């Protein structure tokens, strides 16, 4: 099965260039187009460009200036470059398979079939703030969580017990504050006699300024 | 060029939605649609103008002709609210701005509302959050107000707009910073969730 | 283009499973039909299409087989069994129909009641005398039957017929007839026929003396 | 001149089938391994009878059957595609001299 | 063979001979090839009739054409027709041969009649349309739509299948059976919508009158009335 | 139901004539095509020929050219004319049915008649008693030097068929037939209890009712 996978979430300073790669697994890159197409936050999509691997890539008219695209066969891999990064350019970007077939006298695209999961990259020079996370201490059910303060920017993820504990789980988008700061709360919700019968850890992901917490959350009201 | 859609189209339960897509000689070229959930990657729909990938169920069709492209859905879900776009190809990449489905007459469902007090932890580093979750409300909006005693509190607070809950309930939350001081100087703090013209209120104090 | 069968005769008990064979020269999209005749009575339809049970046939019948082998199978072989079954290509030409293959229940020996009869009077008139030797209700069919006249043992002037194993209690009956010129017959005195059979533990001799 | 369509009746909708799931460009839809089997590689579409078309139509193929016929009598080969490869010949030799 | 051609709607027919400078022709892509049914012009299509319209006769080869677009099939027939003593009627179909594509009855016709003729053609010119490929003859046990092809040139820019049982089928004292068991029928009274055979179906099932080991055939006449033969 | 007749058969010289004749009745002649088959002397089975309810005529190679098959449909009656015969066509002959809808598959078949095909004189059986002599007692009746076949052979005009055994015939090295049919009674019927054969040898007009008496 054909999969798609950008590189990773995070920052790009303004003005500096953002490099991003998708990799394509369970299948050979040669047979498909393959497209960049980028999301920014609370508005609609934006065609960058497209390429085949034995082709020339095709731009945007309002990116041509600014944008790049490449393939490596071997590595299996698609990258983006874009020039003279703003705020503007703050978005989650897919890369997108797009079909080849002839119609209407020659091999064409057809259709953006399969879209990646998107990687959101925020574009900031406020150095990259860590969140400082909190533990949030707990009818017949009890929640507790942990708050991610004061970080910037977007994104941030978050597990609980790495990943094995999903059930009940509730991650709430971020606020951002007039500061300009990012703040957001993840909780998971137990019954009343399971809570303190195992261990609650929750894992932050920030991977813009490259930090990562294991905050334990003890089960005492 | 451009493609035109409406900002939103709504439908009653297990009933027909149509959205359209305009633009100039539209039937001269291809359409695709594409349905966006919350949170979640775009997904092709429809190529082609009626064209369905596997995995797309036959209550959605396609059609194009002069200059209006149609995408309907029979039997419409709740489920199916997402954003749908119109995509074309005219000298380049064409993406219409994307219609919201919202599907009507619905039940209704009242927030669950949890509020923390700030942490032992946060209140040693100097600083005070008080933390006001809220989840499984319908319709999507929510107002939110703070208390100090019987007291409205203007400064401090920060609230998210409401988002796409997972069984498709909705979700926001709110802060209010506090100084130590502050958090200890009152009796108590409280969080006013005002939902559909009525309210539910819970209540911390420093213990 | 040719039918020929497998075996030509096979024996089992009641209940048992059995296999006959059809082997076809050429293929001819498997349109084979299965026909069974009792003994002395009317083939009748049993299967087509290999493997279609007609009407009024125990499920215990089955057919299968493709190309140019086939097959059919009773999987709890009953008295009534009995016959001869034969298959045939049909919706092909030309119709030709196996050789047959002959089905008898595999029983236990039943010992033949013997009877003798001596020529009758009207016969004698005539210028000829018959004596009959009669085996009834036996199985095995196979019988030693000896004449013997005036304890010699009599060779070349009698003949044998044998019934059709019966529907019933599945046993034989055998005639052995010696004739005689009139003269030859009033020239002796014993006539004794005697049956020599696995049911026998020793030979069973019936005789008369003339007059 | 135009044709009159003049049969018995004419049921004027066209549900037509054609060669292509033309959406099997993408994937492995393509390659005869995967794929369509036998009775999948066809498309529908109806036709509506705009104007005296699909009528018109129906007739024409009633009319031209007796050339097609006796085009088919005078052909040695078994099984006749050339036909249209021909009329889009004899036209190209047509506007290339008289 | 003439040339049918299009204008927006308009159709004109016309060969080349008579194409006027500027039909603009740009393309071999603006040549089809289409088959429509004989279905769609009033043809009765009751297998006795249908049946009727076909016919038998040897010295004359079989011929093929082949059509790129066709039209859905209310009616469809299957021959697997022989001469009483095995022998086939129809020749086998050849390779690419397949059975018509879009059926919504398909009239399975088993039966035995004689054949005097090697082939089977059609009785007024029309072609047998099978999977694109129109063909002058009826193959075995091959399903088909009785239809005529015509030539165009543009402008720029599930089944279910019902059996018979029938005799003396090429000749004029033919007997017609709709096959419902292995051991029952009904006898055709030619006027038999495919739906109405299909309620009879269902109220063979339903009622009860599928015969036990000794075969029936009854006879419905216009819940209504079926009677029985001897 | 459906029941089929033949009629016509018998004895004959070799080169010359018979015409078979088979009744149809249970169903509609105009529906079926109609075969005949045969069973020769070596008990295998044998398809003969065939007609369709048009007239069209089929031959096994073996008999095609000297015999000929007919039908007439309003009279649900058909025919086998059989000429130039040969002692190879000794056989019973089967008027059969085929399916209606696929050719060759035999359904109905009728009660079969006898053909022979042989040098040698028609000629009456004599029928003796076998007279019976202990719980149970065996008797019968000895049908000798008849021709040709076939004999049939009843008990008290088919009232007593229990126990009954008639034999196949055999035939004589003067080439006549001759053939036994016993039946087992209980030993103390006998002298009470009257048992009278009887045999029917129709190709020789020939009827004999023969009572058995004991001793």
């Amino acid at each position: 099965q054909v999969q798609l996978q950008e590189s990773g979430p995070g920052l790009v300073k303004p003005s500096d260039t953002l490099s991003l790669t998708c990799t394509v697994s369970g299948g050979s890159l040669s047979s498909f187009y393959w497209s960049w197409i980028r999301q920014p936050p609370g508005k609609g999509l934006e065609w960058i460009g497209y390429i085949y691997y034995s082709g020339s890539p095709n731009y945007s008219p309002s990116l041509e200036s600014r944008v790049t695209m490449s393939v490596d066969t071997t590595r299996n891999q698609i990258s983006l470059k874009l020039d003279s990064v703003t705020a503007a350019d703050t978005a989650v970007y897919y890369c997108v398979r797009a079909s080849r077939s002839y119609y209407w006298g020659s091999y064409r695209p057809t259709a953006f079939d399969s879209w990646g999961q998107g990687t959101l990259v925020t574009v900031s020079s406020a150095s990259t703030k860590g969140p400082s996370v909190f533990p949030l201490a707990p009818g017949g059910t009890a929640a507790l969580g942990c708050l991610v303060k004061d970080y910037f920017p977007e994104p941030v993820t978050v597990s609980w017990n790495s990943g094995a504990l999903t059930s009940g789980v509730h991650t709430f988008p971020a606020v951002l504050q007039s500061s300009g700061l990012y703040s957001l709360s993840s909780v998971v919700t137990v019954p009343s006699s399971s809570l303190g019968t195992q261990t609650y850890i929750c894992n932050v992901n920030h991977k813009p300024s490259n930090t990562k917490v294991d905050k334990k959350v003890e089960p005492k009201s | 060029y451009e493609l035109t859609q409406p900002l939103s189209v709504s439908v009653s339960p297990g009933q027909t939605a149509i959205f359209t897509c305009s633009g100039d000689n539209l039937g001269d070229k291809y359409v695709c649609w594409f349905q966006q959930r919350p949170g979640q990657s775009p997904m092709l729909l429809i190529y082609q103008d009626n064209k369905r990938p596997s995995g797309i169920p036959e209550r959605f069709s396609g059609s194009n002709s002069g200059n209006t492209a149609t995408l309907t859905i029979s039997g419409t879900q709740s489920t199916d609210e997402a954003d749908y776009y119109c995509q074309t190809w005219d000298s380049t990449v064409v993406f219409g701005g994307g219609t919201k489905l919202t599907v009507l007459g619905q039940p209704k469902a009242a927030p669950s509302v949890t509020l923390f007090p700030p942490s032992s932890e946060e209140l040693q580093a100097n600083k005070a959050t008080l933390v006001c979750l809220i989840s499984d409300f319908y319709p999507g909006a929510v107002t939110v107000a703070w208390k100090a005693d019987s007291s409205p509190v203007k400064a401090g607070v920060e609230t998210t707009t409401p988002s796409k809950q997972s069984n498709n309930k909705y979700a926001a939350s709110s802060y209010l910073s506090l100084t130590p001081e502050q958090w200890k100087s009152h009796r108590s703090y409280s969080c006013q969730v005002t939902h559909e013209g009525s309210t539910v209120e819970k209540t911390v104090a420093p213990t | 283009i040719q039918m020929t069968q497998s075996p030509s005769s096979l024996s089992a008990s009641v209940g048992d499973r059995i296999t006959i064979t059809c082997r076809a020269s050429q293929a001819f999209d498997n349109y084979v039909a299965w026909y069974q005749q009792r003994p002395g009575k009317v083939p009748k339809l049993l299967i087509s299409a290999a493997s279609a049970l007609h009407a009024g046939v125990p499920s215990r019948f089955s057919g299968s087989g493709s190309g140019t082998h086939f097959t059919l199978t009773i999987s709890s072989l009953q008295p009534e069994d009995v016959a001869t079954y034969y298959c045939q290509n049909y919706n092909s030409a030309p119709l030709t129909f196996g050789g047959g293959t002959k089905v008898e229940i595999k029983r236990t020996v039943a010992a033949p009641s013997v009877f003798i009869f001596p020529p009758s009077d009207e016969q004698l008139k005539s210028g000829t005398a018959s004596v009959v030797c009669l085996l009834n209700n036996f199985y095995p069919r196979e019988a030693k039957v000896q004449w013997k006249v005036d304890n010699a043992l009599q060779s070349g002037n009698s003949q044998e017929s044998v019934t059709e194993q019966d529907s019933k209690d599945s046993t034989y009956s055998l005639s052995s007839t010696l004739t005689l010129s009139k003269a030859d017959y009033e020239k002796h005195k014993v006539y004794a026929c005697e049956v020599t059979h696995q049911g026998l533990s020793s030979p069973v001799t019936k005789s008369f003396n003339r007059g | 001149e135009a044709i009159v369509n003049a049969q018995p009746k004419c049921n004027p909708n066209l549900h037509y089938w054609t060669t292509q799931d033309e959406g099997a460009a993408i994937g492995l839809a393509w390659i005869p391994y995967f794929g369509p089997a036998a009775e999948g590689i066809y498309i529908e579409g109806l036709m509506h009878n705009q104007d005296g078309l699909i009528c018109g139509l129906r007739q024409l193929a009633n009319e031209t059957t007796q050339a097609l016929q006796l085009f088919l009598r005078a052909t040695t080969e078994l099984r006749t595609f050339s036909i249209l490869n021909r009329k889009a010949i004899d036209f190209l030799l047509q506007r290339w001299g008289g | 063979i003439p040339l049918g051609v299009i204008h927006n709607s308009t159709l004109q027919v016309s060969d080349v001979d008579k194409l006027v400078c500027r039909d603009k022709l740009s393309s071999t892509n603006q040549l089809r090839s289409v088959g429509l049914n004989l279905e769609g012009n009033g043809v009765a299509t009751d297998v006795p009739s249908a049946t009727k319209r076909w016919g038998f006769r040897s010295g004359v080869p079989p011929k093929v054409v082949n059509y790129e677009a066709g039209e859905w099939a209310e009616n469809c027939y299957n021959l697997e027709i022989k001469k009483p003593d095995g022998s086939e009627c129809l020749p086998a179909a050849p390779d690419g041969i397949r059975g018509f594509p879009r059926c919504r009855y398909v009239h399975k016709v088993s039966g035995t009649g004689p054949c005097a003729g090697d082939f089977a053609f059609h009785k007024e010119g029309a072609f047998f349309l099978y999977d694109r490929l129109a063909s002058t003859v009826i193959y075995r046990g091959t399903t088909f739509a009785e239809g005529v092809v015509a030539f165009l040139i543009l402008p720029q820019a599930y089944s279910t299948t019902i059996r018979y049982q029938a005799t003396g089928f090429g000749t004029n004292e033919t007997e017609y059976l709709f096959e419902v068991d292995n051991l029952t029928y009904v006898q055709l009274e030619s006027r038999f919508t495919p739906q109405f055979l299909l309620q009879l179906n269902e109220t063979i099932y339903t009622s009860g009158k599928r015969s036990n080991t000794t075969g029936k055939l009854i006879w419905k006449v216009n819940r209504s009335e079926e009677l029985s033969f001897s | 139901e459906v029941q089929l007749v033949e009629s016509g058969g018998g004895l004959i010289q070799p080169g010359g004539s018979l015409r078979l004749s088979c009744a149809a009745s249970g169903f509609a002649l105009r529906m079926y095509d109609m075969h005949w088959v045969r069973q020769t002397i070596d008990k295998r089975l044998e398809w003969v020929s065939a007609v369709g309810p048009s007239g069209d005529t089929y031959y096994a190679d073996s008999v095609k050219g000297r015999f000929a098959v007919s039908r007439e449909n309003a009279k649900n009656s058909l025919s086998l004319q059989m000429n130039s015969l040969t002692a190879g066509d000794t056989a019973i002959y089967y008027c059969v049915r085929s399916d209606r809808g696929v050719a060759g598959l035999f359904d109905s078949w009728g009660q079969g008649i006898l053909v022979t095909v042989s040098s040698a004189s028609t000629k009456g059986p004599s029928v003796f008693p076998l007279a019976p002599s202990g719980g149970t007692a065996a008797l019968g009746c000895l049908v000798k030097d008849y021709f040709p076949e076939p004999v049939t052979v009843s008990w008290n005009s088919g009232a007593l068929t229990s126990g009954v055994h008639t034999f196949p015939a055999v035939l004589q090295s003067s080439g006549l037939y001759s053939l036994s049919s016993v039946v087992t009674v209980p030993s103390s019927s006998l002298g009470t209890q009257t048992y009278i054969c009887n045999v029917n040898h129709k190709p020789s007009n020939t009827k004999v009712d023969k009572k058995v008496e004991p001793k």
